């Protein structure tokens, strides 16, 4: 038994380069999903600065 | 001018032909309609196998006539496909066979979808765009497929409690396939599971572009 | 060139098994972060909504 030991090896070498390939992928689009996170975030800051200036101005005129 | 394809199960397939055509003519328009390449396919009529070459007009043939397709059990050229795990894989192809097609042809056996395959031969990754004989890959030589652990395109979608699970998904893929991935993933039955997207719900017809389901959508689930 | 054979294969094996688990977590992390994206998006439309609800009550109640 040392023929099918050596074609199971080149297979697993080939399963590993394949399973950290897609590794990259998917930290790749997570890098990508936290870019729109980080977006996401800027727009719900922006709303939060309004809603609390039209807040401070309803205070004040009530 | 129409004529019908019944299959001996039962489906019917309806195809433009002119009279002047060749058996082999017909049998690339079932191929275009089909994917069954023409070496698996004979065309019956009337009890006989019709032969190549003799065009539709040497057997009388004028419209509504009908014809039946039978398929072969292997066409002329075969190759090995093997995986990690000990199954070998007798995979009928054509020699002009593009890698891509030739992925297709695996998915339809076994069920991966091509982006998720990678072939070698002797060493050499197989890009999609070549041909076999490009790689020179003759008839009974031996492939490795090693499958990958995601394609190009998944979605989210959100169980019966707030959790969420990702989907491998094809475009073409029907909604009975996303229920049938739920399933796998999940233990309900496709007909307990409603589908919503944008405020719709999905029937079991239509695919995923159909609905302009792109990459990384967020899917609710329903139980019914 | 056999007890080498068998110990890079055993050692391939785990390496498939340990790089397996770490795209597991990747995913795992991937999934969090669109749980984040959709509660940034309800928050989004919530926000609107207030400021739309305030600016009305602004320009009409006070001239």
């Amino acid at each position: 038994r040392k023929q099918e030991l050596v074609t199971q090896n080149e297979l697993l070498k080939q399963q590993v380069k394949i399973f950290e390939e897609d590794f990259q992928r998917e930290r790749s689009d997570r890098e990508r999903m936290n870019e729109e996170k980080e977006e996401l975030k800027k727009q719900v800051e922006k709303l939060q600065a309004q809603v609390t200036l039209s807040n401070t101005q309803l205070k004040a005129f009530k | 001018m129409q004529i019908f394809v019944k299959t001996l199960t039962g489906k019917t397939i309806t195809l433009e032909v002119e009279p002047s055509d060749t058996i082999e003519n017909v049998k690339a328009k079932i191929q275009d309609k089909e994917g069954i390449p023409p070496d698996q396919q004979r065309l019956i009529f009337a009890g006989k196998q019709l032969e190549d070459g003799r065009t539709l007009s040497d057997y009388n043939i004028q419209k509504e006539s009908t014809l039946h397709l039978v398929l072969r059990l292997r066409g002329g050229m075969q190759i090995f496909v093997k995986t990690l795990t000990g199954k070998t894989i007798t995979l009928e192809v054509e020699p002009s066979d593009t890698i891509e097609n030739v992925k297709a042809k695996i998915q339809d056996k076994e069920g991966i979808p091509p982006d998720q395959q990678r072939l070698i031969f002797a060493g050499k990754q197989l890009e999609d765009g070549r041909t076999l004989s490009d790689y020179n890959i003759q008839k009974e030589s031996t492939l490795h497929l090693v499958l990958r652990l995601r394609g190009g395109m998944q979605i989210f979608v959100k169980t019966l409690t707030g959790k969420t699970i990702t989907l491998e998904v094809e475009p073409s893929d029907t909604i009975e396939n996303v229920k049938a991935k739920i399933q796998d993933k999940e233990g309900i039955p496709p007909d307990q599971q409603r589908l919503i997207f944008a405020g719709k719900q999905l029937e079991d017809g239509r695919t995923l572009s159909d609905y302009n389901i792109q990459k990384e959508s967020t899917l609710h689930l329903v139980l019914r």
